[PDB]
């Protein structure tokens, strides 16, 4: 989708306890970036407010990378 | 003078407020609260519609008050005009007001 | 006996028939142990099904209790299973009192009495507050006899009488009332226990 | 005439006889060997014979109720609900559940 | 299968997450509607440290019991109840002792 | 010099004349607090007029047991009072728990929440002894503002 | 002008000395001793409250409103004390071109004191006592004008000076027998110390126009609310009482007029102690549903009477 | 027994309907209710003003605690820890050491008024009748420290009430 990767990366970089340049595109938030069990999916919850669509609890477990999150965001 | 009579009462009333406003002063802490009366923190912050319940009975007053104002000629008008011609017309306004209240009996409202 | 005995047993034989009547149904799902002493009846119930027992005693033609007025719970750490929910029941047409008990540890959820009784839900809130026993399929489990920001359960025998957080100073903060202060005045722990058993027959073999 | 409870005492005879005849058929579906069927039947059969014998007198209401027919009808109205619930949840017929830990003495 | 509690071992992990989402959205709402108190940024860090102390995960019975308890102490502002700025404040403000040193605690004389 | 010293006593005479209590329905002490309105032992327009509302009253009488659920509630009521305010903690619960004291919920002595000027020790606070709680209050008001 | 200043300062004292009667007569009604300690019979206590509530008591509301709120006790006194001016008395202060029209208009304008006190606190707790005060007054303004019209058509015009001269032999209580009974209820339209009353007293709900106000504004409200009770008592003693006129001797009128009013002054405090509150819904059912068809039937009756037998001013 | 609150309609025909309608049309019964408090105004009030007049009491009454002594000196309290155990509030504290030589009577004796529900238990439990409850009312302090009683001393200063206690205990022995 056009104009989806640019919007999601801007919101994730602004959030606290995250690297500004080290982790970007196709990198795991829990495995590569370094986040806690509750802190990893917490960034995905904040990203839902910026896009304007509610995310279910079942689909949230599968998402970890911004490249994977961009595909799930499109409906 | 009516103007001098009304203003002297009004100026004396507002002056008594100033006496109670400036004399008692020592400390004003963050102590005063929004709801008071019973205590605790206000669950209903600022303002919320509430409304209803008396919406029909209040509206009817605005409609009835105009008729009572139109009944005010009765003691002041019946002095020069003919009484027999007035009798049919003076009662007429009072009769129809009872008819409107008779329609108010068939389901008055939530009140 | 003139002042020695309180009352003579005469209805005890008729009350013993109740202890047989429910036992004649004979469920391992319900019955277990039936105890009857001092003009009263006590039944303890298996945790798996409590709601079917509560539908019984209510409505029934021979025993029409219906009113399940009082609802208590026991705090005891002697057994392997800790808490014990005790129902106190009363009949208005039959004029008799019967008791319903549970035996499980009930740190794990137990069946609720809200579909059977309408006032039992308020008593169910008392148990969850004081002890920490959750009721399954309960509508609105609100706190009554506990503070709004209270940790643990205020009645348990495992923790002290004075409590962890109890003392509330106003101190240096302008409006916020303090909580973390824990020191209180000394409650004298009476270590009194009289030698020799007062009563025969109550003594158990080791 | 007015009843004590909120439920108004409606002038209806044989109405009590319908509900008691209904519950007898419900009991004879699943439990037969169980005591729940055998013990409830003898109370109902004794009660139904009293209704047939007495011709609309207050003495029929005085037989194990003594609060008019309306109060006795409420016990019959909820009788069908408890009988259906007893058939739905298996407890009367089956007895195989586990027992608690050996401790009772306080 | 006794006792159920609410969910299985793996399903219990996502029940806490569902509770976390509802409470994460309430920290901006507990400032404007209630009181100024501290901060939005510092308030969110106070939430994270509460779950880290409770983090063990060994039995489904323990985890599910924390959810129901969490659906009362954190539900105190969901349907909006009075706390009066004395409740809900979990962290100590007037309590300043944090000594963990054999050298530090022994100088103050304790235990 | 002499007019200034007597004017301060004239302002203090108004508090010596009349003080409006608060109807704190907190425990059993509140029932004997209702006995102050009862004719046999009266302060009704002797120096006490019941009206409630914390904004209008001058004296608040804490009538019984206070808990941790009540500690934030009573505190701001005292703050809702006008600045010349007096607190009379009446009863053993108001002085540090009747029994309680070593209990989990009860706050000890009211002084932990709100400062108290006049103490009444009586559990069932006898109306005879309660009358001091208002009469000694008026006697304690002696001098205000020197400069 | 000296007469206006000689009708505020002694009148504020009458509202001050009311506080005695508010717990002396009400006290003996409840079998309890009222004012006793402060003065010889507690006579120094009413003047002590003026030293108590104004000089030392300081409160201003929290969240508040802007200019309004403190505007309301100015509206309380400055519209209820002005009501003393159109009063006929032995001799009136500036005799109106039409008397009772100014009495009815300023009384409805005096209701605004409890109305603006709703927006005194922005919080919703105070305005419930205000919304209740709307309906407990709005309905009773209908009959208050109608029952007046039946009396006014019977005797003279709107001018209050003619109402004294019309009662030379007998009172107006006897011809207007059911209408006089109505003016023990319809007078309690304004928030007054009564059993019927309005949302002002505590009992069940929080105190209206008192929970938002301090002491100083709240003290100023009582000096206006209890002032209206005397005002209605005098107004009933003009419309229904009279006894004698006598323009030559004002001394014989002034004593006789006060006794008639004072008997009515006790009667409202007699009502206050005796009976419970009528409820918000059911006070709207006393009038409108039940009393409004009765008053209009008597209004119909009082239209025919001057035509049946000559009765025109 | 059944008393029945329901009247089952007092009105029937002509005479019984019109009088029940007359009270609802005007007032009558409300004027009858008005006259009920009229007679109540006429009768004298049963009121007692405190600074001069005093209220009725009993020979056995409990107020502020005071400990008694023998007619020829000596402390009547023997130090048991008895009254300590009976005390539901645990307001009374007692620690004992031998008094010089021979007699062994008290060292610490504090009765906290922060607690104490006033039972008369300690008055009844005492075998030597040390704590005898007097008809006290006047107690008002600035601080908690002034309120709670110290090691006897203030409790020993119950001599100003012991003259009444001796008269009250004459009604106590061979009870009432
Ligand atoms: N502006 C600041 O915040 C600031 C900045 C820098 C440093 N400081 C320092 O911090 C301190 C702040 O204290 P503060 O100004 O908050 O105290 P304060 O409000 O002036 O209170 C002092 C109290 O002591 C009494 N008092 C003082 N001198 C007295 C005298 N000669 N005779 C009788 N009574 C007397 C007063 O009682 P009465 O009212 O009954 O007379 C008053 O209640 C100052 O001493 C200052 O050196 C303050
Ligand atoms: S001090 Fe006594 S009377 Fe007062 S509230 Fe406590 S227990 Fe009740
Ligand atoms: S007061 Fe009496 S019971 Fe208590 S220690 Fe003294 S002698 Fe013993
Ligand atoms: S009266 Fe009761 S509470 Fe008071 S000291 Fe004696 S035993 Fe203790």
């Amino acid at each position: 989708l056009e104009g989806i990767k640019d919007r999601v990366l801007y919101v994730l970089k602004l959030y606290d306890k995250i690297d500004p340049e080290k982790l970007s595109v196709n990198s795991h938030f829990m495995k590569d970036l370094g986040l806690d069990s509750l802190d990893q999916v917490e960034i995905i919850m904040a990203m839902e407010d910026e896009f304007g669509f509610e995310i279910p609890d079942i689909d949230a477990e599968k998402l970890m990378c911004p490249q994977e999150i961009v595909d799930y965001i499109a409906d | 003078n009516l103007m001098l009579a009304l203003l002297t009462n009004f100026t004396l009333a507002t002056l008594l407020v100033i006496i109670a406003f400036w004399l008692p002063q020592l400390n004003v802490y963050s102590e005063k609260t929004s709801p008071y009366e019973c205590g605790f923190d206000p669950m209903g912050s600022a303002r919320l519609p509430f409304s209803m319940k008396f919406f029909l009975v209040a509206i009817t007053f605005l409609l009835f008050d105009l008729e009572i104002a139109l009944l005010l000629p009765l003691p002041w008008a019946s002095q020069t005009a003919n009484l027999n011609t007035m009798l049919t017309m003076a009662l007429f306004l009072i009769i129809l007001l009872a008819v409107s209240l008779a329609y108010e009996w068939t389901q008055k409202g939530l009140e | 006996r003139p002042t020695v005995r309180p009352r003579n047993d005469v209805a005890h034989k008729q009350l013993s028939a109740f202890g047989e009547y429910v036992a004649e149904i004979l469920p391992k799902y319900v019955q277990q142990v039936q105890v009857s002493c001092f003009n009263e009846l006590e039944i303890c119930i298996h945790p798996d099904g409590v709601i079917p027992v509560l539908t019984f005693l209510r409505d029934h033609s021979n025993a029409q209790f219906k009113s399940l007025a009082d609802l208590t719970a026991v705090d005891i750490p002697t057994r392997q299973n800790r808490f014990e929910i005790v129902y106190n029941l009363l009949s208005l047409r039959f004029n008799s009192r019967i008791r319903v008990k549970t035996y499980t540890d009930e740190l794990t959820p137990i069946e609720s009495s809200v579909p059977v009784y309408k006032a039992a839900n308020w008593y169910e809130r008392e148990i969850w507050d004081m002890f920490g026993v959750f009721f399954a399929n309960h509508p609105d489990l609100r706190r009554i006899l506990t503070d709004y920001g209270f940790e643990g359960h205020p009645f348990r025998k495992d923790f002290p009488l004075s409590g962890y957080v109890e003392l509330r100073y106003d101190d240096e903060v302008k409006r916020v009332v303090a909580e973390p202060v824990e020191l209180a005045q000394e409650f004298r722990k009476f270590d009194l226990n009289s030698p020799w058993e007062a009563f025969p027959a109550y003594r158990q073999p080791p | 005439t007015g009843l004590v409870g909120l439920a108004v005492c409606e002038t209806p005879h044989e109405r009590l006889k319908i509900l008691y005849t209904k519950i007898l058929d419900v009991l004879g579906h699943i439990p037969k060997n169980a005591a729940y069927r055998k013990y409830t039947e003898q109370i109902t059969n004794e009660k139904l014979s009293m209704v047939k014998a007495e011709p609309d007198v207050k003495k029929l209401e005085e037989r194990l109720q003594g609060g008019q027919i309306e109060e006795v009808i409420l016990q019959a109205e909820n009788e069908l609900s408890l009988a259906r619930k007893m058939i739905q949840w298996k407890p009367w017929e089956p007895l195989v559940e586990e027992p608690p830990a050996s401790q009772w003495k306080w | 299968v006794k006792p159920i509690f609410s969910r299985d071992m793996n399903e219990a992990k996502r029940r806490v997450r569902e509770l976390y989402r509802a409470w994460y959205r309430e920290v901006p709402n507990t400032v404007h509607l209630f009181q100024l108190d501290i901060s939005v940024k510092q308030g969110r860090d106070k939430v994270r440290e509460m779950f880290k102390k409770n983090a063990h995960i060994t039995d489904p019975r323990v985890v599910d019991l924390l959810v129901i308890k969490g659906k009362m102490e954190l539900e105190e502002t969901i349907k909006v109840w009075k706390q009066r700025t004395h409740v809900m404040r979990f962290f100590h403000e007037t309590e300043a002792p944090r000594p963990k040193d054999f050298l530090s605690k022994f100088y103050v004389g304790h235990d | 010099e002499y007019v200034v010293a007597k004017l301060d006593d004239l302002i203090n005479w108004a508090r010596r004349s009349s003080l409006w209590p608060m109807t704190f329905g907190l425990a059993c002490c509140a029932v004997e607090m209702m006995h102050m309105a009862a004719p046999r032992y009266d302060m009704d327009r002797f120096g006490v007029v019941f009206r409630a509302s914390p904004r209008q009253s001058d004296v608040m009488i804490v009538a019984g047991t206070l808990t941790n659920k009540m500690a934030p509630a009573l505190r701001k009521v005292y703050d809702q009072m006008p600045e010349p305010r007096y607190v009379v903690s009446m009863g053993s619960c108001a002085n540090g728990g009747g029994y309680y004291h070593y209990s989990y919920s009860v706050v000890r002595g009211c002084d932990r929440i709100v400062p108290v000027d006049i103490y009444v020790p009586g559990c069932p606070p006898t109306a005879e002894a309660l009358l001091y709680g208002i009469l000694q209050l008026q006697k304690k008001i002696k001098r205000e503002k020197r400069l | 002008m000296i007469n206006i200043l000689m009708l505020i300062i002694p009148i504020l004292l009458a509202v001050a000395f009311l506080t005695l009667v508010e717990r002396k007569v009400l006290g003996y009604m409840q079998l309890r001793k009222g004012p006793n300690v402060v003065g010889p019979y507690g006579l120094l206590q009413p003047i002590a409250d003026a030293i108590k509530l104004f000089i030392k008591e300081p409160l201003r509301p929290a969240t508040s409103s802007a200019s309004m709120f403190i505007l309301a006790p100015i509206m309380a006194l400055g519209l209820a004390l002005t009501m003393w001016i159109p009063l006929p008395m032995p001799y009136p202060l500036i005799n109106m071109n039409l008397g009772v029209l100014f009495m009815l208009a300023m009384s409805s304008l005096a209701v605004y004191s409890i109305l603006w006190s709703g927006w005194a606190s922005n919080s919703k707790y105070a305005l419930i006592g205000a919304l209740r005060a709307v309906a407990q007054t709005i309905s009773y303004e209908v009959t208050l004008a109608i029952i007046l019209l039946s009396v006014l058509l019977m005797s003279g015009s709107f001018t209050l000076s003619t109402l004294i001269t019309t009662q030379e032999q007998m009172w107006l209580i006897l011809p207007a027998w059911p209408l006089a009974m109505m003016w023990f209820i319809s007078t309690l339209a304004e928030t007054n110390r009564a059993p019927f009353d309005l949302t002002e007293g505590e009992s069940e709900l929080v105190s209206g126009f008192n929970v938002e106000y301090a002491a100083g504004p709240f003290a100023l409200f009582f000096m206006a609310e209890y002032a209206n009770i005397i005002m209605m008592n005098i107004f009933t003693a003009i419309l229904f009482l009279g006894t004698s006129h006598n323009p030559h001797m004002p001394e014989l009128y002034t004593i006789n007029f006060t006794i008639k009013s004072l008997l009515l002054t006790m009667s409202f405090l007699w009502i206050r102690a005796s009976y419970p509150r009528f409820r918000y819904d059911q006070l709207m059912h006393l009038l409108w549903k039940n009393f409004l068809p009765l008053t209009l039937a008597l209004c119909m009756w009082h239209v025919s009477l001057p035509i049946l037998t000559s009765g025109i001013p | 027994t059944y008393k029945y609150v329901n009247l089952r309609e007092p009105s029937m025909d002509m005479k019984s309907v019109t009088d029940r309608a007359a009270q609802t049309l005007l007032w009558t019964e409300l004027i009858r209710g008005l006259g009920m408090t009229l007679s109540y105004l006429f009768r004298e009030p049963a009121t007692i003003n405190y600074p001069f007049e005093k209220g009725p009491l009993s020979p056995r009454f409990r107020g502020e605690h005071a400990l008694r002594r023998y007619p020829s000196g000596e402390e009547r309290c023997i130090a048991c820890k008895l009254c300590e155990a009976v005390c539901p509030a645990q307001a009374i504290t007692i620690e004992a050491e031998p008094r010089a030589d021979g007699s062994r009577r008290t060292t610490r004796y504090d009765i906290d008024m922060t607690k104490c529900i006033y039972c008369g238990f300690c008055q009844e439990a005492c075998p030597v009748d040390a704590i005898v409850e007097g008809p006290n009312f006047e107690f008002s302090t600035e601080t908690h420290e002034e309120l709670l009683y110290n090691k006897e001393k203030l409790l020993n200063n119950g001599d100003k009430w012991e003259a009444e206690i001796a008269a009250n205990i004459q009604a106590d022995y061979l009870y009432r």
